């Protein structure tokens, strides 16, 4: 896996040279950057379990079927297993907020993920919508103005929101 | 590779844990740390020629046996001479790689794993490198935390070269 | 899942032998228990509108916050109450499986497997469904080994809730 | 695994219904039988070893090219692989049997079987023929009149024989 | 299978080492000792209808129930008798392969793996087997470093069916 | 595996025959050449480091892209696995001329070698080039008049070339 710094160190070994100064200037903005990027992955994390819960009961809301005897999500150990799976991606999300960089979330979360869901049968487009809502729940809750030095996390905000995307888009 | 950020999400992915304060705490002394790496490394960069000509000199001054003696593995030959500076280079890319990295990662992955084997099968003395980076040390210039930060890898170098 | 004949020929399977008269003495206690298993599986299940009603009613009545209360984990709504009669009716069709099965397997497979973390995750609380299970043991109208067998698995459940 | 039992339950669970009146009344038929089954695994069981030991016997006599050198039961480590194979199918029909249900001999049997014999070259057209004469030898002895209480076991015996077939064409 | 020189490959395969004087003495060893091995093979094959036919012949005077009782496991048919002296060819024939290797790896791999489980299953007695390994022992006429190599064979395989 | 005198059993067990004068006589005239058989193995050993590194030196001047950065033999890690690459090659070449059969290299070494190159993204046509000139290396050290007993080493060159030959064919 790679972080924002090693990532870019990984381009320029491959060519030979030292980074270049818009690399170097591109890893100061995000160092300067770098309190937004701890709350974003703070408040995530504080508010995990209300953003799975909220989440998961809203997907059932929309999608009875899966909640209906003999659905994906019927039986405890099946519910168990969709509210895990939901937890996971938002938890590998947060690393990837925290290291800036996808690699956590595709290499150790993501690949393979569409295959697992096909063999068992998982509805992935279910999947999907889940994340969706956690994505849009997620933002809110780092967008907050209330409790914290004000200022412009769009930049942080359109990052999370990508590795969201990816998310979804890896199961759909 | 070993840096702060990876380190952190390896470990509360191994516990499948969330991120915490602890790891909140790592990410804070990293970009601590973030400005006067970069800068160490931007220096570094700038100055390549000087150090890595001047580190080549260094060595072939303290073991005048390796630019007057035949042999593939000395720089007797221009050939050996290129083969040398290259290799003071690439030492020195990778410190910088390190400072960029805020960790010994671009150092283990692309120069410290198999270098006893390297210098071993073509018979290289870890001491001309342990000469090359000391001089490394002595006139990069650095000062307060690019210094400190810089002269950790560097000393890092040189404990595994001996 | 576990019932006498699948834990008897996993027990052969394992050590690579054929059937001996311990599993064949498994069976003939499985088939002495069956016809009063079957029978309250089927008494159980015609007794069903009677029992989910009168239980969710134990529930409100000892529990009376549950109707008032408003929260999405409450049944102070139609929709509260429907979830809440749709569980309890859950835990009766699946007790009538582990009769029909002669074993709580169907009770581990379907019910018990994940529940400890849907009651936490929905903030459902163990008593609610203590409550319940204790109606149904109190109403079902079983004597004998039907009584017996259908109390093991409703105090199974009660065990597991606490 | 299933037994006869958990078989009904899982289709039952997976419409959300109790079993029907029908559905247990099929069940308290098996189990007024249930003696039958049990003599049924317990002959067969008295008599595995010169069950196994004769259909191969005949087997290798009517089919001489698989023991003559080169053969796929030639040398002893073949030829004992060969017997155990035999041993292990009626092993798993005797635990179909005992469950009242096919899926221990399928998962943990018949599975696979195909594609190994395939792998290694294994003839399953011969193995099926082994098979089936351990089917007519078992048939015999579950059908013997001697020592035991008499009645009807043709219902278990045709349950028997469908178990023997099913690993049959499994094979062939 | 098992010779000397599949077995010091196999050793310093697993070390992950080259081969060294420890190995090129097996390959001496091995070397000193294959051309009786070849020898022994060659005037066992020359011999091979006489010592089956002494041999068959010594089991039956040894063990005359062998050939006045019906059974499917007995030679008192020429279909049996047919199934020993078959049997007795393949035991001589792969002892001569063992000379040929040097090393008991082909009766381990075509006679002795799953031997105990057909002399078992099919009802034939060890000691007949015993009794024909005697018989070509004592019959073979073979001498020297020939002789002593295929008496271990011989040997190796009585002590398997004792 | 086989070592010479196993291959030739294989052959004759299958069969269900004695080996034939023949066959007995083309492994005694082996037996009969066995020190030249054993002074190619030590001689070979005696040289692996120097002849994988001059090999390895000359692949890397007459392949100078191999070793620029963002090569497969850049980095110390990959060189280092380049390098043991040669060595184990080498290692199990010996290991068939002291058998006197491929199949200790085919089985332990080669197989499966080309799809863990293609994999890795290792460039195969260049490993085989490292092994042409070890072959070429390995057999003028074997052939070297100096410091050995006189003789025509010819088959057993010609041998050795063979197992060379096949390491090279199966990595491309
Ligand atoms: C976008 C995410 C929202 C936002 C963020 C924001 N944060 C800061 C500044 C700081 N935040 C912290 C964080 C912590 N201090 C701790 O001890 C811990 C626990 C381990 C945390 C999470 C810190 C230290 C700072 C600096 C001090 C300060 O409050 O300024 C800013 C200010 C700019 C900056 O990058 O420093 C901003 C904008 N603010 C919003 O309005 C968004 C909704
Ligand atoms: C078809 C398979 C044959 C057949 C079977 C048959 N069996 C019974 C009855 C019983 N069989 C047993 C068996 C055992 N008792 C033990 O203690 C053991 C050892 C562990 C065994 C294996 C028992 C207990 C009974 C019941 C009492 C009795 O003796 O009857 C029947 C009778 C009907 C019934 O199901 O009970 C039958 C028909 N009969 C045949 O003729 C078939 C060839
Ligand atoms: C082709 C490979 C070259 C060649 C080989 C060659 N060798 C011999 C004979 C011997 N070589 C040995 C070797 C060893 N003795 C030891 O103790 C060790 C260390 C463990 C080794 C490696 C031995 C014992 C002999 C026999 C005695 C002797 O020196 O003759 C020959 C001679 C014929 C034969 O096969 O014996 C040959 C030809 N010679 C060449 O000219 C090739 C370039
Ligand atoms: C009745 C005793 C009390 C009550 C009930 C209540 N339950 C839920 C939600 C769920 N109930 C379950 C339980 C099961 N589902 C299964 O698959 C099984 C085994 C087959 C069981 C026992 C689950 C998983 C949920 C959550 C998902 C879903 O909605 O199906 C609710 C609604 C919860 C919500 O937050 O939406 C309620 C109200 N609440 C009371 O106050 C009663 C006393
Ligand atoms: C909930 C939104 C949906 C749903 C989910 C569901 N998932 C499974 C099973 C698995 N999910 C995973 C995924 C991961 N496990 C990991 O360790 C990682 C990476 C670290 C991921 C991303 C796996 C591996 C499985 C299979 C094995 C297991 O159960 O753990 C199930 C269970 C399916 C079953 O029948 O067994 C379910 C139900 N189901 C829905 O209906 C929702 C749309
Ligand atoms: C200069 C201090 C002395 C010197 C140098 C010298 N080095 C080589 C050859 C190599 N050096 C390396 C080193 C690296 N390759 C990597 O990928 C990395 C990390 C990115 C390093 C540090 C390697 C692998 C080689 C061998 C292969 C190659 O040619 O690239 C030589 C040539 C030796 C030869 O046998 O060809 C020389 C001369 N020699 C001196 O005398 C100087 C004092
Ligand atoms: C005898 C009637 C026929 C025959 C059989 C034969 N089979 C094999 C090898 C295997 N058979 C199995 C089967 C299973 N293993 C299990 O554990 C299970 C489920 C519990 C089954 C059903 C397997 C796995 C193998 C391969 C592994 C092994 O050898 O143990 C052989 C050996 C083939 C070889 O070349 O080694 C043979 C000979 N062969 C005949 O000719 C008869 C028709
Ligand atoms: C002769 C000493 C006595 C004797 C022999 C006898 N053997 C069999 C049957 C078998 N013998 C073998 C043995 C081997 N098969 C192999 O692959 C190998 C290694 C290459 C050996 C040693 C086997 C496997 C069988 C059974 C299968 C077959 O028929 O080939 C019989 C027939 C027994 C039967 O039940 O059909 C007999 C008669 N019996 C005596 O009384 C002699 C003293
Ligand atoms: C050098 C001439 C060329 C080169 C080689 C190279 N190889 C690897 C990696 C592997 N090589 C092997 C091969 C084997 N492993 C074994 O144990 C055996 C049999 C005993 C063999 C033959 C394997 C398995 C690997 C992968 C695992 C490992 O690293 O050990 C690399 C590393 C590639 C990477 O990116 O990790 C390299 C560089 N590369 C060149 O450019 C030369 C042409």
């Amino acid at each position: 896996t790679f972080d924002a710094f090693t990532k870019v160190v990984a381009q320029a070994d491959a060519r030979g040279e030292f980074l270049s100064d818009a690399q170097l200037d591109a890893l100061s903005r995000l160092v300067a950057e770098g309190n937004k990027r701890i709350d974003t992955v703070n408040r995530i994390t504080g508010n995990a379990s209300s953003i799975v819960a909220n989440a998961a009961r809203a997907l059932f809301a929309e999608q009875p079927s899966l909640i209906a005897p003999g659905g994906n999500a019927y039986t405890n150990r099946r519910m168990a297993a969709c509210l895990r799976d939901m937890e996971i991606i938002l938890r590998y999300v947060t690393y990837a907020v925290f290291t800036g960089d996808a690699s956590i979330l595709d290499d150790r979360c993501l690949n393979g993920l569409r295959e697992t869901y096909l063999a068992l049968g998982v509805p992935g487009a279910s999947v999907a919508e889940g994340v969706r809502k956690m994505k849009d729940a997620a933002v809110a809750i780092v967008s907050d103005r209330n409790g914290i030095t004000q200022g412009d996390c769009s930049a942080i905000i359109s990052e999370l929101g990508s590795y969201f995307d990816k998310a979804a888009a890896a199961v759909a | 590779s070993k840096t702060p950020l990876t380190e952190a999400v390896a470990a509360a992915d191994s516990q499948g844990r969330f991120l915490s304060s602890t790891e909140l705490q790592v990410a804070f002394g990293r970009f601590r740390q973030a400005a006067s790496g970069l800068a160490a490394a931007k220096a570094l960069a700038n100055n390549a020629d000087s150090l890595v000509n001047g580190a080549a000199n260094a060595v072939y001054s303290k073991f005048p046996y390796t630019t007057s003696t035949p042999g593939n593995n000395f720089a007797s030959t221009p050939e050996g001479k290129a083969k040398c500076a290259r290799d003071i280079g690439y030492y020195l890319r990778i410190v910088t790689y390190a400072l960029v990295a805020g960790g010994t990662g671009p150092i283990d992955e692309y120069l410290l794993a198999g270098l006893d084997e390297i210098n071993k099968t073509f018979d290289l003395a870890p001491s001309w490198y342990v000469e090359a980076l000391k001089y490394i040390k002595a006139n990069h210039g650095l000062s307060g935390d690019s210094r400190d930060e810089a002269n950790s890898y560097i000393d890092y170098l040189i404990n595994a070269l001996s």
